[PDB]
RNA sequence: GCUGAAAGCAUCUAAGCACGAAACUUGCCCCGAGAUGAGUUCUCCCUGACCCUUUAAGGGUCCUGAAGGAACGUUGAAGAC
RNA sequence: GAUGUCGGCUCAUCACAUCCUGGGGCUGAAGUAGGUCCCAAGGGUAUGGCUGUUCGCCAUUUAAAGUGGUACGCGAGCUGGGUUUAGAACGUCGUGAGACAGUUCGGUCCCUAUCUGCCGUGGGCGCUGGAGAACUGAGGGGGGCUGCUCCUAGUACGAGA
RNA sequence: GUGAAGAGGGAAACAACCCAGACCGCCAGCUAAGGUCCCAAAGUCAUGGUUAAGUGGGAAACGAUGUGGGAAGGCCCAGACAGCGUCGAGUCGGCCUGCGCGGAAGAU
């Protein structure tokens, strides 16, 4: 998990989803790209 | 439930394997049920017991009538034990030390020996200051008891001198060494609270 | 001289209130008003002219938004570090009458008369009270 | 919205009990029960169930899309049922069933035992495969997640409890 | 994580459901009804006469003195008192 | 018309930007062991040599030897080594008296606690006739650390180690 | 300009800010700033909107399919966008703008 003020799609397979009031990037392709705004 | 007994004293049991077990000897005479409390009347489930024997004249009319209702002889006090779902007893039923025949571990509650007014060294294991090296009148004294203007007070629960012991203490999970219906004896491994001759509550270990 | 109510003559009635579905704070203002006696023309600031109120079903009082989880009740024990907290839902679980009591107490005057006013509030978690002898009139809040 | 738009077909066998919001469906495999969201109507007519937003519910349309999705699941599932299949992968990773408790040996120092829920049942065709079957798509999915979570597919050899269907991303160690 | 739309797909979440730590609430120990919101249960005790007057939850006289308590004494592994 | 100042000792108390223990994501994470980020403040969190030291370096431990706030917490609680009185000397500056963000040896630390607070322990009245007991539990406090070994198993993992 | 040398009402408390300049008395009335759910005097006032964060009732660069409004673009029954040859109405990403969200750790 990357925990960052700036979260963003890093590849074509990255997806923005809001869960429990937190912006998150999930990615099917790459575990490194999983992000949490914080 | 448990039973009320008296602290006879301490001794040892030598085992066949050459182990010396320190025992406290607890005289557990018959505990006679004086009152059964129930959810209807009292709001909770318990038995009140008495044990021992009281002088005919030092039992008050209020106390004598309470024993008289039960059909029990007066003992030296009254104690309650909370019942589990399974249990039931009757008023007047005797319960003996044989209740503990299959119990492996007991909690023993007594009144600890009274130390009177104790200092912080004894009461709280405070460290003494220097015996020498210029110490002026401050060898066993407590030292600092707070900070400064913030907070400008002493906090509640501060460890200070005062009354030590002469209070209720439980010691948990003591091994039952021996049960003896004949002589009204429960032997438990190790020390229990209180002076010789003091009242003890013994219950099966909660842990 | 302007009329003053007199403590040994004030007429106090008994009422019963169902807290089921009522918004906590909007129920509490109406309780506090009537415990103080602000509804009466004989209202006197130094006299308890208000009414006795039974509150039933205190466990079923409502709150808006996310207050059921997020509203925190803080208290300090007086021992250092002794800041304790309970959420509204936890309060409902353990001590449900306290939620209404805390709300109403905060809305009553502070001092002896305010405490005397609060004694007239009888809060119950269930739908039964023990006060049939006082002949409670149903009050729609 | 567009999921809600498509009305779910009710086949023959597939009883429908509307009563406010509860939608109790009794097929021939089994029977299911769902309450529903207060922004869903359910209009059953012509061997056919329909959905839509009620007024005073902004989310309305979203709640219909979920409710339709849940109903096609219960129309399915008591007609044909649901099935899920898991595999075990590893040196001596055995599964076994004993009534409504699955016995797994997944390389622990203790045999893990998994008690299947009421209505979810299971059978093992091999020692290295498991087959769950039920009326309810959520519970069969939850049970299979619980089994998979004992020993999740690990990133180097793909060992542990995979969904037969799934793919395991391997990586070479450094 | 499951199911799951909004967004035909996907998505742990918006509806719904599961899991998850020495933190939290309990469970263990001790205090604790001045908890003035002063709670409960069991037992014990007291069943005379009369007068006065702004008559009222009023003030006396005689008779009576319970249960129990205290006091005093001998004291304690209880205690500065 | 005075708020005692470094360091130590005694006793702490809080924050969390977490040192250990606990939970977890990513790894250029095979395992073992690391790296990095997130959650978490329940408890725990060295002794010595040198120096007034705090610190630091060093020796040897530990699961770890946390970072801060609290009048750089705490002298009406202790110390008085440092430092900043009066003595004396060296280097240095000055014709000199003397002086030094130099050094050196020596050099008085008061207070019977009224109030708040805190630790204990009683007396009074209340609680609605009086009394002796046993209780219920609103509420409050205490406690909460962790090593190593063995088994599982030389098993999983690994070319082996 | 005010305080100083200025009381009163408001801003929780708050010389210097806002309203306003106390000759004395009144258990009359109207207003100012500021207010009108309860503490606490007065609207649980009316009408139409926004917010779901207790935002309101601390904090930036920057991040984001939060949600309301506006003006244009693109493609689209010569079948779009998604899932995909098929299936049938919208679909795509910028611009402007209202209100929210994360970014946001401290000591009784
Ligand atoms: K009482
Ligand atoms: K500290
Ligand atoms: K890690
Ligand atoms: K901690
Ligand atoms: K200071
Ligand atoms: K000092
Ligand atoms: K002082
Ligand atoms: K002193
Ligand atoms: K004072
Ligand atoms: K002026
Ligand atoms: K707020
Ligand atoms: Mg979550
Ligand atoms: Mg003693
Ligand atoms: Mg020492
Ligand atoms: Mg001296
Ligand atoms: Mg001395
Ligand atoms: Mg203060
Ligand atoms: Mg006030
Ligand atoms: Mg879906
Ligand atoms: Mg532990
Ligand atoms: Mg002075
Ligand atoms: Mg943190
Ligand atoms: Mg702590
Ligand atoms: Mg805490
Ligand atoms: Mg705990
Ligand atoms: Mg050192
Ligand atoms: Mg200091
Ligand atoms: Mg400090
Ligand atoms: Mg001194
Ligand atoms: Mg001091
Ligand atoms: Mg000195
Ligand atoms: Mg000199
Ligand atoms: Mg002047
Ligand atoms: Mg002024
Ligand atoms: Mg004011
Ligand atoms: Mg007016
Ligand atoms: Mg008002
Ligand atoms: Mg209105
Ligand atoms: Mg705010
Ligand atoms: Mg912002
Ligand atoms: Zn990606």
């Amino acid at each position: 998990m990357k925990v960052r003020a700036s979260v963003k799609k890093l590849c074509r397979n990255c997806k923005i989803v809001k869960r429990d009031g937190v912006i998150r990037v999930i990615c099917s392709a790459e575990p490194k790209h999983k992000q949490r705004q914080g | 439930i448990g039973l009320v007994g008296k602290k006879v004293g301490m001794t040892r049991i030598f085992t066949e394997d050459g182990v010396s077990i320190p025992v406290t000897v607890i005289e557990v005479e018959a505990n006679r049920v004086t009152q059964v409390k129930d959810l209807a009347n009292d709001g909770y489930r318990a038995i009140q017991v008495t044990t021992g024997a009281k002088k005919a004249n030092r039992v008050t009319k209020p106390e004598a009538g309470h024993f008289a209702k039960a059909g029990v002889e007066a003992g030296r006090g009254l104690w309650e034990f909370r019942l589990a779902e399974g249990e039931e007893f009757t008023v007047g039923q005797s319960i003996s030390v044989e209740l503990f025949a299959d119990v492996k571990k007991v909690d023993v509650t007594g009144t600890s020996k009274g130390k009177g007014f104790a200092g912080t060294v004894k009461r709280w294991n405070f460290r003494t200051q220097d015996a020498t090296h210029g110490n002026s009148l401050s060898h066993r004294v407590p030292g600092s008891i707070g900070q400064n203007q913030t907070p400008g007070k002493v906090f509640k629960g501060k460890k200070m001198a005062g009354q030590m012991g002469n209070e209720r203490v439980t010691v948990q999970s003591l091994d039952v060494v021996r049960v003896d219906a004949e002589r009204n004896l429960l032997l438990v491994k190790g020390a229990v609270p209180g002076a010789t001759g003091s009242d003890l509550i013994v219950k099966p270990a909660v842990k | 001289k302007t009329f003053t109510a007199k403590p040994e003559t004030v007429k106090r009635d008994w009422y019963v209130v169902d807290a089921t579905g009522k918004t906590l704070g909007r129920l509490a203002t109406e309780l506090a008003r009537r415990l103080r006696g602000k509804h009466k023309a004989e209202y006197t600031p130094h006299v308890d002219t208000g009414d006795y109120i039974i509150v039933l079903n205190a466990d079923k009082v409502a709150v808006t938004g996310n207050k059921r989880t997020d509203k925190v009740y803080y208290h300090h024990t007086g021992h250092i570090g002794g800041i304790k907290q309970a959420t509204f839902e936890e309060m409902i679980a353990r001590r449900p009458e306290r939620v209404i009591e805390i709300a109403v107490k905060g809305m009553l005057p502070k001092g002896p008369l305010g405490r005397a006013m609060f004694r007239k509030l009888k809060v119950y978690a269930g739908n039964e009270h023990n006060h049939a002898a006082q002949q409670p009139q149903v009050l729609d809040i | 919205s567009r999921v809600a738009k498509a009305p779910v077909v009710v086949p023959a066998g597939v009883d429908v009990k509307i009563n406010g919001q509860v939608i109790t469906i009794k097929g021939k495999n089994g029977e299911l029960t769902r309450t529903l969201n207060d922004a869903v109507e359910v209009k059953h007519a012509d061997n056919t169930l329909t959905f839509g937003p009620r007024d005073g519910y902004a989310d309305g349309w979203a709640q219909a899309g979920t409710a339709r999705a849940l109903l096609n699941s219960m129309v399915i599932g008591v007609t044909e049922g649901f099935t899920k299949k898991l595999q075990l992968v590893g040196v001596g990773y055995r599964a076994a069933v004993k009534g409504n408790v699955i016995n797994l040996s997944l390389g622990f120092s203790h045999p893990v035992d998994h008690q299947l829920p009421a209505g979810i049942t299971a059978e093992c065709p091999t020692q290295t495969e498991i087959v769950l079957k039920g009326a309810d798509k959520q519970v069969i999915g939850q049970v299979a997640a619980d089994l998979r979570a004992y020993r999740r597919p690990e990133p180097y050899k793909g060992k542990g409890v995979r969904y037969a269907d799934e793919v395991v991303r391997t990586k070479e160690a450094k």
